[PDB]
RNA sequence: CGUAAAGCGCACGCAGGCGGUUUGUUAAGUCAGAUGUGAAAUCCCCGGGCUCAACCUGGGAACUGCAUCUGAUACUGGCAAGCUUGAGUCUCGUAGAGGGGGGUAGAAUUCCAGGUGUAGCGGUGAAAUGCGUAGAGAUCUGGAGGAAUACCGGUGGCGAAGGCGGCCCCCUGGACGAAGACUGACGCUCAGGUGCGAAAGCGUGGGGAGCAAACAGGAUUAGAUACCCUGGUAGUCCACGCCGUAAACGAUGUCGACUUGGAGGUUGUGCCCUUGAGGCGUGGCUUCCGGAGCUAACGCGUUAAGUCGACCGCCUGGGGAGUA
RNA sequence: GCAUUC
């Protein structure tokens, strides 16, 4: 059964990516959504969109860039059977800073350079390259 | 521009899932090429070739089956481009310092041939050397005076010329190809798509190029 | 497995009505006409092997729906299990 | 962890691990700040003092911890109310060597009785043992009994695996499709545990045609406790219990998601319909070849050995040894 | 048909 929505979101960008699709659809959830903000924002995806009240179903626009997936590489890091936390000091930084890592603070979900500069630890989502 | 012809594929067996963006439909069977897509490559690719040809550059064409060989030749006397009519000998760019001396052996006949100094009573130079002579210029009969390699390939089958594809890519040779549905792509860097064996679709194709080119070189 | 009539009969005794059949009380009602019919089966066909493979899926099935009623509501789950004289 | 050591033979399942989606609440996990504590030395940083160094020494940092207090609420958990896409129930159908019980049919082998009939039959590379003038073999008639189901039959079908082929009946499990309705996370996995589990083997009682370990004879050979030949007991069959092992293999654990294709088989179903041993769609299972990717390579390749998640099993040089 | 060993 599925029982980490988050790593099937990542392997359908992955495997999209791979596949030279130019969109990817799925379940729509907030978790989600939070999570497909903070990617458009750092230009890693073109845009989503969510359709669908009853049963929402969220759309990823990928990009590419000189006909090479965008997403080099991506990677779920806290899983069900062993979630990762850090402190304000402990976040990690992806490629010496030029990825970026998801982090859940309590504030909301954002960069780790976001919640480095707002001092709030959390959650590691996952690697974004 | 835009006629009848060419349109016209393969059957839906042999088509190649890399070619999926430029097949319009399947009609009776058999892909049918989308023309609203290809003039706009095609054109590219006359307008390339023509930068390439102003700046004196040596084309380049590669066809090997029979419907085609002698059109090849038929264009490489409209212009004074080069040309293979026949089987493209495995490495003929890898390796043309390797086939260097046989062109130079090619000329040699030929000369031998003019001057009338093979007309030895001997059956071996009357017969067997000279039969050597259709049997290089058969084969390097368009490549003799390339002395080098070419500025740019063009090719009437993407599939059916793989090797020549491969060689150009290794040089970096600019690939022009008429590549059909059942074809490979990302081989070639400007994609034709059309019919590669019709006798009315390659007559175009070859006459186009043969045309612009003369225009380009001026 | 079960008669049409029979199975009609179930539906309309322990759901809301005779097109409610996906209350737990009809499943778990179900499930139990077809354990207790089948015990006489098993008597005279003792190594039906096969076929009692079949039955041990309705006794789990059985078990994992009576519990989530427990769990649900334990008023209602009392009140089945005395009806159909189980849960010994 | 396909073939190098490594996926339990296969399942059901308690404890355990994990868990779709929405709102509110709680603030346990988690996070932020402060407070107390975390001895000194030691380690580390900036200095000072022994001619330098070792050494000694000032201050700081550190002691990643624990406890309290105050907050944050995204995520996980608790509680409450939900929702339908996971899972399940109901209605109408389809295919199948699925399982258990009973009955029955035909071909054939062997045996028994009788007729016709006469010197061979049988067997091997060759030969012999063997059978036969006490009438064999062959051929015809009738009877008895046992076992298995030719053709259909097909990298066809069904079952969790083992495995399951004449036909008919009785009892019975699962799978799949069509729309519609219902329940509303009831789910996935599983240590221990429990069930099933080819063949051979064991116990008791039957049955025993064929085949055939052991055994006997005749050959072969330097020898032949074998291969070959003629015989032949257990066993093979049934009833009930036990054994629990196989190269029990896809040498590939179960569940879910995602990722270019092509040609077939099998079983449902929708639609166009006069221009049918037709045309276009949609499901389940299944065989073959191949793209990206993966792999030490061979190869795998939407039924993954590709890209991911949950849980369990198992491996750590060979031999000794799966042995004491 | 049988036909071992270094
Ligand atoms: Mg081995
Ligand atoms: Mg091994
Ligand atoms: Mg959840
Ligand atoms: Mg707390
Ligand atoms: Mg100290
Ligand atoms: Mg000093
Ligand atoms: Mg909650
Ligand atoms: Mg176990
Ligand atoms: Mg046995
Ligand atoms: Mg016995
Ligand atoms: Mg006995
Ligand atoms: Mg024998
Ligand atoms: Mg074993
Ligand atoms: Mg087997
Ligand atoms: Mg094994
Ligand atoms: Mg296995
Ligand atoms: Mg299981
Ligand atoms: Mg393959
Ligand atoms: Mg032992």
């Amino acid at each position: 059964s599925m029982q980490d929505p988050i790593a099937d979101m990542l392997t359908r960008i992955r495997n999209g990516q791979a596949a030279n699709k130019a969109a990817v659809t799925m379940p729509s959830s907030k978790l989600k959504v939070a999570i497909a903000n903070v990617l458009k924002e750092e230009g890693f995806i073109e845009d989503f969109k969510v359709e669908g009240d009853t049963k929402p179903e969220l759309e990823l626009t990928l990009k590419y860039f000189q006909g090479k997936a965008v997403v080099e590489s991506i990677q779920r890091v806290s899983r069900p059977g062993l979630r990762i936390y850090k402190r304000k000091d402990e976040l990690p930084k992806v490629m010496a800073g030029l990825g970026i890592a998801v982090v859940s603070t309590s504030k909301g979900v954002m960069t780790d350079r976001a919640a480095r500069q707002a001092g709030l630890g959390g959650e590691i989502i996952c690697y974004v390259a | 521009m835009l006629k009848a012809g060419v349109h016209f594929g393969h059957q839906t067996r042999y088509w190649n899932p890399k070619m999926k963006p430029f097949i319009f439909g399947a009609r009776n069977k058999v892909h049918i090429i989308n023309l609203e897509k290809t003039v706009p490559m095609f054109n590219e690719a006359l307008a390339e070739l023509n930068k390439i040809a102003s700046r004196k550059g040596k084309i380049l064409f590669v066809g090997t089956k029979r419907a085609a060989s002698e059109a090849v030749k038929d264009a490489a006397l409209s212009c004074d481009q080069f040309f293979v009519n026949h089987r493209w000998l495995g490495g003929m760019l890898t390796n043309w310092k390797t086939v260097r001396q046989s062109i130079k052996r090619l000329k040699d006949l030929e000369t031998q041939s003019q001057d009338g100094t093979f007309d030895k009573l001997t059956k071996k130079e009357a017969l067997m050397r000279t039969r050597e002579l259709e049997k290089l210029e058969n084969s390097l009969g368009g490549i003799k005076d390339m002395g080098g390699l070419p500025d740019a390939l063009f090719v009437i089958d993407a599939d059916h010329e793989h090797i020549a594809i491969k060689e150009a890519n290794n040089l970096g040779i600019p690939v022009f190809a008429i590549v059909d549905t059942n074809s490979d792509p990302d081989g070639v860097d400007f994609v034709i798509p059309g019919n590669d064996d019709a006798i009315r679709a390659v007559t175009l194709y070859l006459g186009a190029v043969a045309a612009t080119v003369r225009e380009g070189r001026s | 497995s079960l008669s049409t009539e029979a199975t009609a009969k179930i539906v309309s005794e322990f759901g809301r009505d005779a097109n409610d059949t996906g209350s737990t009380e009809v499943q778990v009602a179900l499930l139990t006409a077809q354990i207790n019919h089948l015990q006489g089966h098993f008597a005279e066909h003792k190594k039906d092997h096969h076929s009692r493979r079949g039955l041990l899926r309705m006794v789990s099935q059985r078990r994992k729906l009576l519990d989530y009623l427990k769990r649900k509501d334990v008023a209602r789950y009392t009140q089945l299990i005395e009806r159909l004289g189980l849960r010994r």
